[PDB]
């Protein structure tokens, strides 16, 4: 059929394209250089889609079939189709070559293809088996160019093991295999393990051991993008339902800025969704360009709601928009800090008046902040002094607060400081592009 | 602070130019 | 250009459709009389629909066998053009039948006609006069896309080959869309260049366009540009000498006569929110031009008590008090207000000083980039 | 013709003698300053806002006491002014090494 | 040094965003003449912050 | 990279709207009447 002959050259280009990332997965292990293996699992993403039975069919009796229990094993999970009238024998390996072992590292890729065709399948408890058994082949073998395809695998086997709607019985595991990743000094291994680890404990909520794991553990500065801006959204809420607001704020700042430019919406909305949450908290208005985008509109509508009852004010338009929504903020995981938004409101109006005013008298910031009376505004002033939320020094005597006096910062020492941190980080940037290179041996 | 960005950029330049050149020659070479 | 479609037409329909005028007299037999001459039958069914009017039977009935016999005479032209005539006779009888169908409101099949038509014109002027037919369609509907679009391939087409009051009548129409759209510099900038020659009749008259020019010169224009290209200029004085309160509104603000142009300012609110092309945005452009007034207000000063400058706006200083917070939260104006002693005092930057945060916002921005360059390549 | 143009030249004849007379001050109160020009004291005040909002003279009111302070407006600091433009032109050719390295 | 090192860097712009590849290898040799690429550039960098790294040292 | 473990779960406005046009209050006209109007007595 047109439509079976279509599927038939899209596997056929599929199966082209794991035979050229097999062989730069055996130049890199010529070379021990990761950037093949870098390459290979960077197209891994992409051959995760647009694959059916009979391409993964066609790739196991290329590859591998050396009657291996492999071929026993995900070929009795996976149907198999007719005698095809293309019969084209892709064996990237002949005759001494398909004597062969596969190597380490291109039989990890193939079992970690069809771990990924299994579950695009749905097929939880049979990528179930054959991810465990490719992970205890893997975790024999210790050359270090198998690392990264090995932290790809766990990365899929936890989360084969997400939809498996258990996330426990991957607990201990993980934590030993991150611990062995880190004994053997991988990085991106171990940058995965405690990116996976943290996701687990967000989950079942277990904060404070995933507060000690990352307060403990120590994330490698050399590692890929994304991971970091996973890790970064982790920690940014460990550390907002811990109180650190200004440092959620800034690590999920950063974990935005380093988001896969236009690759995975919902991770965008998620970090939108808390930092709104953590800024609202902070005493900030969130940014409402946020709010217009096109993707996060939809998505970030009640938290759009719930900044502009925020700014206003208004409690009762607080009270409502947790009535309408409320169920929808807990499903998202942040009914509580959005309570602690709803009993420290006050906080931002506090921060306007320290902006708008200098020598606001206690009695107009008590009428203003619809205050009863002016000692509770003292004493709200003085939280806020504390919070950081506010810069002022309350003149008791008369009872107005005395915000304090601006001064040139120029000519203090805080430009040099900036001015040092990103010449650090040019020269930083500078010595790390020279020290590559990648000049070709001649 | 703008010599070390100009300094920056250029060797970020230079490194982009000799990652696309192996590149190259890797690719001619089969 | 043909007046077809009417704005003014437009215009009235939207004023009916604001809560306080849906009732009014005067713009009810206006665009009665405007469909009737006109013989808007689908129109006028969507009019009444929208506005939950009674549709008269008899008038209805009547203009819709108008239109539908006026169709009939305009398809016989098209099947005896098509026989018989030259490609140009065709293209004539399309043009026609489009024009017909842009008479009586069907957008539809005005907006179809006009495309056939495009595709079987060879000739660029009349491209361009289809082009600008679709934009004025597309203004009195406010389609978005349909105008984007058809602004662009205008520009295609001017670009290709193009005369000068093309480019004149299209620059008009874009500062009306940016008016529309709320990108106010482009506006001041498109009517300013444009007020010299202004040819487009069919639009607005030349007072309502000097007034939107002022408008949104004052909105967007600085003090040296205001003062050199509309305080100066020769067009836009001889306009306003018919137009007593635009030129009081506008040489309120350059005179620093801050109660009169308050006064002047309510009132242009209140013009504003009438009209159908700024009524998205009068609450904005009042709010800026307010934020604009403080400011020139405060430049010259850099401590002045609120009560000076609510007798300077003829307002309380409870109700300055609050704006200037309201406007100081937002970090639109440069002051800090000391409500015991009553005293305003700006904190604008010094040129060190701001030079020292922009320089530092903007290698933040570059070394980002630097960043997630350096982190893509290196692998 | 001859209101305008008078009007004009009274304006002109303001500014020179206003222009004349805070020469040697640096902090003049209002009052003195009018007093020497022998005009109203809002109207000094009025023209003096107009000439500082207008580039002209430089300086800075205070309405909480009333004086007419006078500084000497630092330059600029070209340098930054360059470096700035630098800046721009570095982000702009890190956007075009963005557009290579396309090609691995 | 600054001044003429933005006209540098702007020099450097157009350089590289022309990016020409009409056999780039050749036009890196048609183009040699001690001119804006890193010649009279990072050379500049290199006086620029030799100067105020001394200068700043001394005065400390 | 697309980060499938997170779920990927009218206002046609072209111009870009600040958060002060969304606050709720009378027309300025009505404002400037009744403070003149306050403060002509």
């Amino acid at each position: 059929a047109a439509a079976e002959h279509s599927q038939r050259e899209l596997d056929t280009v599929t199966l082209e394209d794991i035979k050229e990332h097999v062989k730069q997965l055996e130049k890199a292990v010529s070379g021990k250089e990761p950037r093949f293996v870098l390459r290979a699992l960077r197209m891994l993403p992409s051959t995760s889609r647009r694959l059916n039975h009979y391409v993964l069919y066609k790739a196991v009796q290329g590859f591998f079939t050396s009657n291996n229990a492999t071929r026993d094993f995900l070929l009795p999970f996976l149907e198999e189709p007719m005698d095809t009238e293309a019969d084209l024998q892709f064996r990237p390996r002949t005759g001494k070559a398909a004597s062969t072992p596969l190597l380490p590292e291109v039989e990890a890729y193939l079992q970690l293809l069809v771990v990924i065709f299994m579950m695009n399948s749905k097929r939880y408890k049979e990528a179930q088996k054959i991810s465990d058994d490719l992970m205890q082949k893997i975790s024999t073998q210790n050359r270090r160019a198998l690392d990264l395809v090995a932290a790809k695998c766990y990365y899929y086997h936890a989360r084969v093991y997400e939809f498996l709607d258990k996330l426990d019985v991957v607990r201990s595991f993980l934590h030993a295999r991150l611990r062995t990743a880190t004994l053997r000094h991988d990085a991106d291994g171990q940058a995965t393990l405690l990116n996976l680890l943290l996701r687990n404990y967000l989950h079942y909520s277990l904060y404070d051991q995933a507060e000690k794991l990352v307060s403990k553990s120590v994330f490698p500065e050399q590692a890929n993008n994304n991971e970091w801006a996973r890790y970064l959204y982790y920690t940014g809420r460990i550390k907002a339902i811990q109180l650190e607001y200004s440092e959620a704020r800034r690590t999920m700042t950063n974990a935005l800025r380093k988001a896969p430019q236009h690759t995975a919406v919902g991770f965008k909305q998620t970090v939108h969704k808390l930092l709104i949450v953590v800024e609202l908290l902070l005493g900030e208005i969130p940014d409402r360009l946020q709010f217009r985008q096109p993707s996060l509109k939809r998505s970030l509508m009640p938290y759009f709601l719930l900044t502009q009852a925020v700014r206003t004010g208004n409690l009762a338009k607080f009270n409502q928009v947790l009535d309408q929504f409320g169920e929808k903020f807990q499903a998202d995981g942040t009914y509580t800090l959005i309570i602690r938004l709803r009993h420290n409101v006050i906080k931002t109006g506090v921060r306007m008046i320290s902006l708008s005013y200098s020598r606001i008298s206690l009695a107009d910031i008590a009428q203003k902040l619809q205050l009863d009376s002016p000692e509770d505004a003292e004493f709200i002033v003085a939280k806020a002094i504390r919070d950081g939320v506010i810069e002022a020094s309350i003149n008791h005597e008369k009872g107005y607060v005395q915000s304090k006096e601006m001064i040139d910062i120029y000519s203090t020492r805080e430009p040099q400081l900036a001015f040092h941190q990103r010449i650090s980080f040019c020269l930083d940037i500078h010595n790390m592009s020279v020290k590559a290179m990648r000049f070709p041996p001649k | 602070y703008l010599a070390s960005l100009i300094r920056s950029v250029v060797a970020l330049h230079n490194l982009i130019n000799n990652k696309i050149a192996n590149r190259d020659a890797e690719k001619k070479e089969g | 250009l043909p007046k077809n479609p009417d704005l003014r037409i437009a215009q009235l329909r939207f004023l009916l459709s604001l809560p306080e005028h849906r009732g009014d007299a005067a713009v009810r037999d206006e665009l009665m009389a405007a469909v009737r001459d006109n013989n808007m039958a689908p129109y006028y069914e969507a009019l009444c629909k929208s506005l939950d009017w009674q549709i008269d039977v008899d008038l209805l009935n009547k203009m819709k066998k108008a239109n539908e016999d006026e169709l009939k005479r305009l398809d016989e032209e098209l099947e005896d053009a098509e026989k018989n005539l030259g490609e140009s006779e065709i293209r004539d009888a399309m043009m026609a039948k489009a024009e017909y169908l842009c008479r009586i409101g069907d957008k539809e099949g005005a907006l179809t006609a006009f495309r056939k038509t495009y595709d079987k014109t060879v000739a660029l002027g009349h491209r361009l006069d289809i082009v600008f037919y679709l934009l004025r369609i597309g203004l009195f509907y406010m389609d978005n896309d349909l105008i984007t679009r058809n602004t662009e391939k205008a520009k295609s087409l001017i670009e290709e080959g193009g005369d000068w009051d093309r480019r004149n009548r299209l620059k008009v129409y874009q500062g009306l869309y940016c008016v529309a759209i709320r990108d106010f510099k482009q506006a001041a900038e498109l009517f300013l260049d444009t007020v010299s020659t202004f040819t487009s009749y069919e639009l607005m008259d030349y007072k309502t366009f000097v007034t939107y020019t002022v408008y949104v010169s004052m909105i967007a224009l600085e003090r040296p540009d205001l003062r050199e290209k509309v305080i100066k200029g020769a067009e836009i004085l001889e306009v306003l000498h018919s137009l007593p309160a635009v030129r009081q509104y506008l040489f309120s603000l350059y005179e620093c006569r801050y109660s009169v142009f308050f006064q002047s300012l309510a009132v242009v609110e209140q013009e504003m929110k009438k009209d159908w092309l700024f009524a998205p945005h009068y609450r904005y452009y009042v709010r800026e031009m307010r934020i604009h007034a403080y400011s020139q207000l405060l430049e010259s000063y850099r401590s002045l008590t609120l009560g000076y400058m609510a007798e300077a706006f003829g307002v309380g200083v409870e109700f300055i008090d609050q704006e200037l917070s309201r406007f100081i939260a937002a970090g639109r104006l440069h002051c800090k207000i000391d409500k015991v002693n009553e005293i305003v005092e700006t904190n604008r930057p010094d040129s060190k000083n701001w030079q020292y945060q922009e320089t530092i916002k903007k290698g933040d921005l570059l070394l980002n980039r630097v960043q997630k360059l350096s982190r893509v390549i290196n692998m | 013709i001859i209101s305008t143009h008078l009007a004009k030249l009274y304006d002109n004849l303001l500014e020179q003698n206003l222009i004349r007379v805070i020469e040697p001050f640096s902090r003049v109160q209002i009052e003195h300053i009018s007093s020497l020009i022998k005009l109203s004291k809002a109207d000094v005040e009025r023209k003096l806002s107009q000439m500082i909002l207008d580039k002209k003279f430089h300086g800075i009111l205070d309405q909480g006491e009333g004086v007419l302070i006078i500084f000497d407006e630092p330059p600029v600091d070209k340098t930054y002014e360059a470096a700035l433009e630098t800046i721009q032109n570095m982000s702009k050719v890190v956007d075009s090494l963005y557009n290579k390295a396309k090609k691995l | 040094v600054v001044k003429e090192m933005l006209e540098l860097a702007k020099n450097y712009n157009k350089a590289v965003e022309e990016e020409d590849k009409m056999t780039p290898e050749q036009l890196a040799i048609k183009n040699v003449g001690k001119q804006d690429p890193k010649r009279h550039l990072e050379e500049h960098v290199d006086v620029l912050m030799t100067s105020n790294i001394v200068q700043c040292l001394a005065a400390m | 990279d697309e980060f499938e473990e997170f779920p990927a779960e009218e206002d046609a406005h072209v111009w870009e709207d600040n958060w002060d046009d969304d606050n709720v209050e009378d027309d300025f006209s009505n404002q400037l009447r009744a403070e003149l109007e306050k403060h002509g007595y």
